[PDB]
């Protein structure tokens, strides 16, 4: 839409160390990730994505904001082997995030990546989602590999935060299979809405 | 601005002439930490002693207020307030409480400050004005020599 | 027509670390605030430019050194508006620099409040800052005669000579300003705590004594050996029947086989009285 | 003390005159009378040892302590000799 | 020995940002600071500001920026290039025990030793509030683990040329160097024993804490105040017959040379008797 | 023993109560406590003709809290002493 | 090309000839300057001590009077001192 600020956030934990996807899992996430970091460089001249850690024995952090993805690549080559994704101390970093974006003219909008499952509940994270709207920014949630052995517990979360899509409260799924790993983004609403390809 | 606003200062003081109230005077004080014009909040600061006329002792409490602030601006009126039917013969103690804060400070502001009371209370004797303030021309400065002659056009004039 | 110049503590002292004792070829930087133009000046937020092998250049100057330090000021909380900027020259008695100025009049038609406040590296080791500085006419009678420095009496500007008795005519190239100190509460009894005389010196119960075993001694030997001599020679000198007073060698020949003697005797008195006696306070 | 501070000159000492009033010869050839700073040691004067002077005003700025000693005479000691006197 | 020197514009610095966005009342401010040193000793002077937030109730919330704060070194290595980064400084008023756990990431970036210092909002204590440490892996007795760990060492306020004379000139009203200095500084001397005692008034509460409801017992702590008694108290009155000769011995060189020096004043009185004898042409 | 000895102002044994807990003769007892002496126990040095044992104790004996009830207050109550007595040196 | 980086030369201006002769201070020492009287100037932190040492050649400024960098000896290898015929 206008000018955003992308909130990157993986999962480093044991299902995305393996190739669970008939091809590689984390092998071409590297290309995937810096493909979706080049689709929002060229739509718009600002371009700055913060990488952080939800995983791996609490939350962590790789890379920060960048216009490149060579200050990126440091975080992708460096992958912590342990731990599991941890949705509750990790959002409030992000909530804090949401906060040291350098002009009000830059939108945020949280990109979230869950190889893993959570045990977390969901009404811990629907006090959290009121910061959504308080802040005006939006939000990205890709799940995969989840929804299969597990329910969907960021499902409320839309709820609370559900807006027109002119604002906020943008749900994406990613189902996996006999595909591609690049090909996974079509299948999302985020391909669409453009004009360039 | 700072054109009118110390100009609105002068008037703000001159509203009281009297005891006073202590109303008018915490509202004064409270504006000081807030606007950053030099002659604004010294203007404030110089409103306190209008708004307080014959008080005397009773106002020290805003003079010890005054005094202990670090800023320059606003020690003004702990002189010109405590004299005032202090004229002819005065009070030691008054004089002795304007000595130490002179002559520990070499700043501009605390130093031409009491100067304001030593006028008043030479008024007693011509001759004895030459006497005590005497001291401020025997030293080598600008300022300590400038408030020699302050008290020589009051009573000796 | 006239104006005044203020200077916060924290503003004060930054390129001075590289100008006083960081050595000549100089630095420059950007100053911050917020003030009204022809009453007071007010400068907060500083930063230096970049230094290069000519020093001073266009590569200072532009603002690619600049664009990535106004997106580190509402990062850090600190931001403010231009007020100027500043520089420093190793003391040329006239016209230090021209090209300084050519800076200050591109950016003066943007801004019309900054001011140029330049500073001595190499007269300041006195401590006190040398007070320069450049600015564009006011409100203008200076396009032919008029007086800077509010209350123009004020106190003589010093300096040395030439640009000192050159304002009246190059008053168009050359602002008059008196530049003054300020600090507020915490920067006043708040650093006065930390620093007073020399450091804080924070734990106050280290002393020397502790490190005295074969020194206590020689204390003992410091306030007997060097106190016999001025014992002998301040008797030495005084038996000389000479006097005649006039001058002679009474400048100051006595000190050191009179007078100081009674100093010397005084310096292993100070030390003496320096640890005292019972300094472990009290206790057994 | 701290106007004068690095432009020093080198100067001689010549002759005291007054309390803080003296001529200070110069390694010019040019002998000056300046004011003798009260900071300084009045009791170290010899007319052998060099002061410090100013480049414009040619004022005596420190007297030098015994570490005054200037190489341009190749000051110095002997290290481990070698002929032996037995 | 490793002696940090920190330059009072440090705490300058970040007392600017406390008052900006008014952080403060358990907010951390986290800073980074520069020099060069391939020493043992650490100099630091410069410092810049990291934009860091932290959640009051979570402790384990923590944000820090790695190559976009760096901007800032880069700015300044194009100024200053010998001076490097030697570590970092943060505020931790209650000591949040984040920086405990991650000692890899801010070493990642600062090829010296790893140092912690503290700037509080407050640092309004007449002792040492601020505090340095090192982080080491330490054998603790207490029977746990041997972990990282903060290692605490002494540290000052920097003067130099620059600085001396300019925080001077800014005060320029209370000085008082001279001999009387020893009755300010040995009743600071008293205060520093009077500041301990409030340390000992949180001892008071060490032991309240437990009795407090379900608090653990550090075995480190018990084995330095289990030595207040047999150090350092009747016990040295065995010694206090050669001890208080050699305090005498001090008085007695003292008194005898003080009355000395003080009678060379005489020739006032020989001065002002020349004075009327000079009265001929007065 | 040790905790038994330690009470006030003794720090030192006797060559009683020592070999009567342990019934052995007091001719090996004095080099058999110098093996425990060697793993940092105590550093005192025992008399012969004197009889009595010195002590110097650096052992950190841990699994406090009986004594932190008195131990504790010695060092405020007995410092507010200190604290009393400094108040007339503030003349200056 | 070359003749550019001289017209921004101007603000440096060529500097004189200086040697260590004796330690004085920390930094700053006793220089005596071939070309003229004796003059004492300051120093630079751009260099460190161990090459200031005695019998070496410096370099110090006209006006300002400082020690600006640390040059390799220079023995002057003029025609008699050197001859440029050799062997």
């Amino acid at each position: 839409m206008v000018l955003e600020a992308t909130v990157l956030v993986i999962d480093n934990s044991e299902y995305s160390r393996n190739g669970d996807f008939p091809r590689t899992r984390f092998e071409a996430q590297i290309d995937s990730v810096e493909f979706i970091f080049q689709a929002k460089r060229n739509s718009n001249p600002e371009n700055t994505v913060g990488l952080i850690s939800g995983a791996g024995a609490n939350p962590r952090v790789l890379s920060t904001f960048t216009a490149e993805f060579g200050k990126i690549l440091a975080g992708l080559h460096d992958t912590q082997i342990e731990g599991k994704l941890h949705m509750a101390t990790a959002l409030q970093i992000a909530q804090l995030t949401l906060k040291h974006r350098q002009n009000k003219v830059q939108h945020q909008r949280i990109v979230a990546f869950v190889c893993s499952p959570i045990s977390d509940s969901r009404d811990e994270l629907i006090r959290l989602a009121k910061t959504l709207k308080k802040n005006n920014v939006a939000v990205d949630i890709i799940n995969f590999g989840e929804i299969e052995q597990n329910t969907e517990l960021l499902d409320e979360f839309i709820a609370a935060v559900n807006n027109p899509q002119e604002e906020t409260s943008h749900l994406l799924t990613v189902t996996p299979g006999p595909r591609l790993l690049y090909e996974n983004i079509a299948s999302s609403p985020i391909i669409l809405e453009e004009g360039s390809s | 601005s700072a054109t009118s606003g110390e100009a609105a200062a002068l008037g703000m003081g001159l509203c009281m002439l009297g005891t006073g109230k202590p109303e008018a005077i915490h509202d004064m004080f409270t504006y000081s930490q807030e606007t950053q014009h030099g002659n604004i909040t010294r203007g404030l600061a110089v409103g306190l002693a209008l708004i307080n006329y014959g008080r005397q002792e009773l106002a020290d409490d805003l003079i010890t207020k005054m005094l202990a602030s670090d800023e320059s601006l606003l020690r003004y009126g702990g002189a010109f307030t405590i004299a005032l039917a202090y004229a002819g013969t005065g009070n030691n103690s008054a004089v002795k409480r304007l000595l130490h804060v002179a002559v520990s400070d070499s700043n501009d502001d605390v130093r031409r400050a009491a100067v304001i009371a030593l006028g008043f209370v030479l008024l007693r004797d011509y001759t004895t004005v030459p006497r005590i303030v005497q001291l401020l021309s025997k030293s080598h400065n600008a300022h300590v020599r400038c408030g020699t002659a302050f008290a020589l056009g009051i009573a000796c004039a | 027509t006239k104006e005044t110049v203020y200077i916060s503590s924290i503003a004060l002292l930054k390129m001075l670390k590289h100008g006083r004792a960081g050595v000549p070829m100089e630095v420059m930087g950007l100053m911050l605030g917020e003030f009204v133009d022809d009453y007071t000046v007010n400068v907060v937020d500083v930063f230096a430019m970049p230094q290069s092998g000519t020093g001073v250049s266009v590569e200072a100057v532009d603002d690619v050194f600049q664009a990535k330090m106004m997106d580190m000021l509402k990062q850090t909380g600190r931001d403010q508006m231009v007020v100027g900027w500043y520089h420093s020259h190793p003391g040329f008695g006239c016209w230090l620099s021209s090209v300084d100025v050519n800076t200050q009049k591109s950016f003066e038609q943007l801004n019309s409040r900054a001011v140029a406040v330049v500073v001595d590296p190499i007269q300041s080791v006195k401590g006190k800052v040398v007070i320069d500085a450049f600015r564009l006419i006011d409100t203008g009678a200076l396009i032919n005669n008029l007086e800077p420095r509010q209350t123009t009496s004020n106190t003589g500007l010093l300096n040395k000579a030439n640009i000192q008795a050159l304002i009246h005519g190059l008053n168009r190239h050359y602002y008059s300003l008196n530049i003054d100190y300020h600090k507020t509460a915490k920067e006043t009894k708040m650093l006065m705590n930390l620093h007073k005389e020399q450091w804080q010196s924070g734990l106050k119960m280290y002393d020397y004594e502790e490190k005295e075993e074969s020194n206590l001694a020689a204390t003992k030997s410091m306030v007997k050996i060097a106190e016999q001599y001025s014992k002998r020679i301040e008797e030495e000198k005084e038996l000389t029947e000479e006097e005649l007073k006039t001058r002679y060698v009474g400048r100051q020949d006595p000190k050191k086989h009179l007078s100081e003697t009674a100093d010397e005797t005084l310096e292993n008195n100070i030390v003496s009285v320096l640890t005292a006696g019972v300094n472990s306070v009290a206790i057994k | 003390k701290r106007i004068q501070s690095v432009p020093l000159v080198i100067g001689q000492f010549l002759e005291p005159i007054d309390q803080n009033t003296g001529i200070v010869s110069s390694t010019t050839g040019m002998s000056y009378v300046v004011r003798i700073l009260s900071t300084l040691d009045r009791e170290l004067l010899k007319p052998s040892m060099s002061v410090a002077l100013h480049r414009h005003s040619n004022a005596l700025v420190d007297i030098l302590p015994p570490d005054s000693d200037s190489s341009i005479s190749v000051m110095g000691e002997n290290e481990k000799p070698d002929v032996t006197y037995a | 020995h490793e002696k940090v020197t920190i330059a009072p514009l440090v705490l300058l610095s970040a007392l600017d940002h406390y008052e900006r966005t008014q952080t403060k009342e358990n907010k951390r401010c986290v800073g980074v600071i520069l020099g060069d040193a391939n020493s043992s000793t650490i100099r630091v002077t410069n410092s810049f500001a990291l934009p860091f937030e932290e959640d009051e109730k979570n402790s384990d919330v923590w944000f820090l920026d790695h190559n976009y704060i760096e901007n800032m070194n880069e700015m300044c290595k194009k100024i200053n290039a010998k001076e490097k980064l030697i570590g970092w400084y943060h505020s931790g008023p209650k000591l949040r025990a984040s920086d405990l756990k991650i000692n890899e990431l801010f070493k990642k970036y600062t090829q010296n030793n790893p140092l912690l210092l503290i700037v509080d909002v407050k640092q309004q204590g007449v002792g040492l509030p601020t505090d340095a440490y090192v982080a080491i892996e330490q054998v603790k007795d207490d029977g746990t683990s041997t972990e990282k760990t903060f290692l605490h060492l002494p540290c000052t306020i920097e003067a130099e040329e620059a600085e001396e004379i300019g925080v001077e000139h800014l005060l320029r009203d209370v000085r008082d160097q001279a001999a009387g200095g020893l009755s300010i500084r040995l009743t600071n001397q008293l205060k520093s024993l009077k500041g301990l005692q409030s340390k000992l008034k949180d001892v008071v509460e060490y032991l309240d804490k437990v009795i407090n409801k379900e608090l653990p017992i550090n075995h480190t702590i018990l084995g330095k105040l289990q030595d207040v008694f047999n150090l350092l108290n009747n016990l040295q009155k065995a010694l206090t017959v050669k001890t208080n000769d050699e305090l005498m011995v001090i008085y007695i060189s003292n008194l005898v040379r003080s009355i000395i020096a003080f009678d060379d004043l005489i020739e006032n009185k020989i001065q002002n008797k020349k004075i009327q004898e000079q009265r001929v042409k007065d | 023993l040790i905790e038994t000895v330690f009470v006030k102002n003794i720090r030192m044994l006797s060559f009683e109560d020592i070999s009567k807990a342990t019934h052995l003769p007091k001719d090996n007892v004095e080099h058999l406590v110098m093996r425990a002496i060697s793993l940092g126990l105590l550093k005192g040095s025992i008399d012969q003709v004197n009889e009595l044992v010195t002590i110097s104790w650096v052992q950190p004996r841990i699994i406090s809290g009986d004594q932190i009830t008195k131990m504790k207050d010695r060092l405020v109550e007995w410092n507010d002493q200190v604290e009393k007595l400094g108040k007339k040196m503030e003349a200056r | 090309d070359k003749t550019e980086n001289d017209i921004k030369a101007l603000q440096s201006i060529g500097q004189l000839i200086g040697e260590v002769m004796k330690e004085l201070s920390e930094e700053k020492y006793i220089v005596k300057a071939s070309s003229g009287p004796r003059y004492i100037v300051g120093v630079r932190n751009s260099v460190d001590r161990s090459k200031l040492k005695k019998g070496v050649r410096v370099t110090l400024d006209i006006t300002t009077l400082t020690i600006m960098r640390i040059l390799p000896r220079e023995t002057d290898p003029l025609v008699y001192n050197m001859t440029s015929f050799e062997q």
